[PDB]
RNA sequence: CUCUCGGCCGAAGCGUUUACUUUGAAAAAA
RNA sequence: UGGUGACUCUAGAUAACCUCGGGCCGAUCGCACGCCGGCGGCGACGACCCAUUCGAACGUCUGCCCUAUCAACUUUCGAUGGUAGUCGCCGUGCCUACCAUGGUGACCACGGGUGACGGGGAAUCAGGGUUCGAUUCCGGAGAGGGAGCCUGAGAAACGGCUACCACAUCCAAGGAAGGCAGCAGGCGCGCAAAUUACCCACUCCCGACCCGGGGAGGUAGUGACGAAAAAUAACAAUACAGGACUCUUUCGAGGCCCUGUAAUUGGAAUGAGUCCACUUUAAAUCCUUUAACGAGGAUCCAUUGGAGGGCAAGUCUGGUGCCAGCAGCCGCGGUAAUUCCAGCUCCAAUAGCGUAUAU
RNA sequence: UACCUGGUUGAUCCUGCCAGUAGCAUAUGCUUGUCUCAAAGAUUAAGCCAUGCAUGUCUAAGUACGCACGGCCGGUACAGUGAAACUGCGAAUGGCUCAUUAAAUCAGUUAUGGUUCCUUUGGUCGCUCGUACUUGGAUAACUGUGGUAAUUCU
């Protein structure tokens, strides 16, 4: 016996078809679209928003009535709204059928970093969030999968410690300045 | 000073005669702040000596803007000395713990079990 | 196994403990005593997860052996000692006294009474039986035992006892229309009026129960608690009068309550 | 009807039975 | 007297018994102190008995894998039932003595096998299912194999005893002492699995006990079982390329966009690492947090498999010549081999990828 | 994601299997920078084990004439701390493993009106019509004498 606990869970599913020509030009241009650095975490989107429908679709198949499609129907869509991939007007479990992959990838860090002009590029966004460059509110987020919610897309700023958003130049300009 | 101390939760513990906190540090540019400033600290803010102050657990949030801990404020040294944890009491030098290992005493005790009588003192 | 088992496991504990998995691999096993080991609360339960007043094992063991717990009017330094429904908890250094009553939950809530209160508790009787030449006596749920109980109190009616003397002050017989809670089941923590008694000879009686609200529910008749004569209970319900919400309403009221902050 | 009927309340009946279906209890935690 | 659905219940009364291996009815310990020889407060400990708690034990109903190349099985070596008893904590063929001749079976008895502890559960899965579950929770069983006990409330206990069987330790040869399927560790076995580490600080347990003890447990060490997060660069200029209703062709409306061999040019940004002080923690480590140094082949260098099809990706170059080899399958190799051995290039996943086996 | 693809023929459509495909679990190979969790002598051998440790325990409150420390030199028995030993309690829990085991174990469901129950908690405990201002003998520890090669022997 331990007091440890071994609840772990596996974040993604492979393909059944490894080499699929279609799959694989639809996964590339999400990466590079998205600057992610495999596949991977194309293959975890895609888990959650599978996760996300099988929920709605067994919510759909209940009584529209029914108290527990009513209750976990509700806390899904208030959920999805909360992160910005539904829209607060497409409150139906309808709806999220007809959510897609880049939904969910619109919402990372690293997108909306690049997306509020912090950043040149989505490359550029990413190693700036993980840098340590980067902060929602107060927090210092240094995770470029970190999902923003609606209510801290206002709060990412350009860290208070850091060379360009509040001073003490890092390492390469100290030590040039101090060469001439 | 720029740097701060909060205390969030707190409680007036009369079973074991103390004060009970925890402990917000904001060091915005430091390192995690040592326990011994942090105690002077709570003693100007709670208007006693830091004797009788222990604080403990504190952990530094990532990024570095602050560090979590507890703290207690016990009304004297003497109810601090009874109700302590012995090694938070040594981390004042209040209390010196035994140098033996627990290989030692166990090898000593068994050793005594194989003698009868005074002969046991006559062991090691 | 030979003879009885003296651990508990943290993750065989009963649930309402609300203990978690991580803290340990043992749960602190109640001592035998009044109570059922999964129908009541270990004193180490109550000053460490519930009150906060000691961070360790440790620290409840030092409250303990001060004397500063009394549980039904008597000093208690056992801090396993099993504390159950209806015991009144007195801390006379911190002035407190509380009452371990049931949540809608099926929880043992931090329910605070006044000293008053903390003078008598509720019990109900297990049984019935003459002995010792004609001398009748009376069981309680508490395990309690008093000779010479009043010739109308009944198995399954509530008697009234002063801590200070543990002798009958008033009862409520098991009648329909006198409110209720459940010590048990599905519907444990809920408080109602008794409907009707459903009589199964030689197997379990159902008791139907509605709420204040209107709610109508059905316990085992050995999961009813007589509270009140009428519906007006003989001692202080917590903040929820018994009245369960459905999780609907619950989300509904923590909404509102967090809407009118800020 | 209810072999207790009393000037709105209860001794008012698995009423051959079962399967089925819908309940309600009771049913460790993880 | 009360109670149950139901007593041969509880309570009462009578006549007596009342176990030498004889049962209860206190020859006990502390603290505080008292009160016109007496009366006492607060406890500790102990003893019946009755409840209660924690259980244990024994029954009820239903549910278990494969097998008929297992069709009949059991029958006083108690088999099924009855009566009386014995024993047992108690119900009972539990055992005994008489009596009856029963009891189970194709609705699969009995026998056999199980690389069979059962369950909660795990993997996979459209719906249905299939396989797994030694493994941290619950129940059972065992402590080398059997058997038998002592003590005790509780054990047929094995970190208790007694004996035999197997193995085995010391011996002065007379004797004596054994039980890691506890924690480490060793040998052996194998395809196959970690430290003879630190601590009772946590969770709890035990004790006469606030104080002692705990290889339970916790903490570190080994750890690519497996799971989560996530670096190996980003940007700008320069030369070049591409589009942008660019005029129905040639840098006179081609830089408010975009790409790359760029061993081109620049500054910025970093943590991998080393190290300091905190913090952490019994004490440490780790993470977090400061600070110092730390990147231009940023040589601070990403690999594992493949490139005929299935199936993403070269009938490019050299070698070999039905050889060596590749190839899960079809096939490739006999002098232009898109398939072997290599170089270059490419592409699949990526701190991971290949292979075998079970599913 | 309720999915298929190659292979019998000169060619075709089938049956049909082989092979491919994805997960999962053990092993192994090559490779491996950061960080958080985290399994780990089950499978074969419930095979064998060197060594060490894993179960002990005292309160104001059972027994202290161990000077082992320690005082207030006394109608002052016992100041106090306290090894040892006697007494009490625990050692039947925990941990390990899966050999046995096929209505057996186990699970849900009931029953004990057919039983036992240390401890805890409550009750009962002048309810008995018949040296007490405290009874008896031992034995440990301790002192002293020993035996055996050898033991937690005595």
């Amino acid at each position: 016996p331990v007091a440890r606990s071994w609840v772990c869970r596996k974040t993604y599913v492979t393909p059944r078809r490894p080499f699929e020509k279609s799959r694989l030009d639809q996964e590339l241009k999400l990466i590079g679209e998205y600057g992610l650095r495999n596949k991977r975490e194309v293959w975890r989107v895609k888990f959650t928003l599978a996760k996300i429908r099988k929920a709605a679709r067994e919510l759909l198949t209940l009584d529209e009535k029914d108290p527990r499609r009513l209750f976990e129907g509700n806390a899904l869509l208030r959920r999805l709204v909360r992160i910005g991939v539904l829209d607060e007007g497409k409150m139906k479990l309808d709806y999220i059928l007809g959510l897609k992959i880049e939904d969910f990838l619109e919402r990372r860090l690293q997108t909306q970093v690049f997306k509020l002009g912090l950043a040149k590029s989505i490359h550029h966004a990413r190693v700036l969030i993980r840098q340590r460059h980067i902060r929602v509110r107060k927090q210092v987020v240094n995770i470029p999968s970190f999902i923003v919610r609606l209510d801290s897309q206002k709060h990412i700023d350009f860290s208070l410690r850091s060379p360009y958003g509040g001073g003490r130049p890092g390492r390469v300009k100290r030590k040039n300045a101090k060469k001439g | 000073d720029t740097v701060t101390i909060r205390t969030r939760k707190f409680m007036t513990n009369r079973l074991l005669q103390r004060k009970q906190m925890v402990i917000d540090v904001l060091h915005p540019g430091k390192a995690t702040v040592p326990k011994t400033e942090i105690r002077e600290k709570l003693a100007k803010m709670y208007k006693t000596t830091p004797d009788v102050i222990f604080v403990f657990g504190f952990r530094t949030h990532f990024g570095g803007g602050k560090t979590t801990g507890f703290g207690m404020i016990y009304d004297s040294l003497d109810y601090a000395k009874k109700n302590e944890p012995k090694h938070r009491l040594a981390r004042h030098g209040l209390y010196e713990k035994k140098k033996t290992s627990r290989k030692q005493r166990k090898e000593r005790k068994n050793r005594m079990k194989k003698v009868r009588g005074t002969a046991k003192a006559n062991v090691g | 196994a030979r003879g009885p088992k003296k651990h508990l496991k943290r993750v065989a504990a009963p649930k309402h403990w609300m203990l978690d998995k991580l803290t340990g691999v043992f749960a602190p096993r109640p001592s035998t005593g009044p109570h059922k080991l999964r129908e009541c609360l270990p004193l180490i339960i109550f000053l460490r997860n519930r009150l906060k007043y000691a961070l360790t094992g440790d620290e409840v063991k030092k409250i303990c052996m001060q004397r500063f717990i009394k549980i039904d009017g008597k000093v208690r330094t056992d801090i396993t000692y099993p504390a159950g429904f209806m015991d009144v908890i007195s801390i006379d250094k911190t002035g407190e006294n509380f009452r371990l009553i049931y949540d809608t939950k099926g929880r043992f809530a931090v329910h605070r009474i006044t000293p008053e209160e903390a003078k008598y508790k509720l019990c109900k009787v297990r049984k019935i039986f003459v002995g010792t030449k004609g001398i009748p006596h009376l069981v309680t749920h508490d395990a309690r035992t008093i000779r010479y109980p009043d010739p109308l109190i009944k198995v399954n009616d509530t008697i009234q006892i002063d801590l200070e003397t543990g002798k009958i002050t008033d009862f409520i017989k098991f009648d329909t229309g006198n409110l209720c809670m459940v010590t048990g089941g599905a519907n444990l923590g809920r408080i109602g009026v008794i409907t009707n008694r459903e009589r199964h000879p030689g197997s379990f009686d159902v008791v139907h129960v509605k709420d204040a609200n209107g709610n109508s529910f059905a316990t085992r008749l050995s999961n009813i608690f007589v509270i009140g004569k009428g519906n007006k209970p003989w001692i202080s319900l917590p903040r929820g009068k018994g009245i369960r919400l459905t999780i609907a309403e619950e989300r509904d009221k923590r909404l509102a309550a967090k809407q009118s902050s800020g």
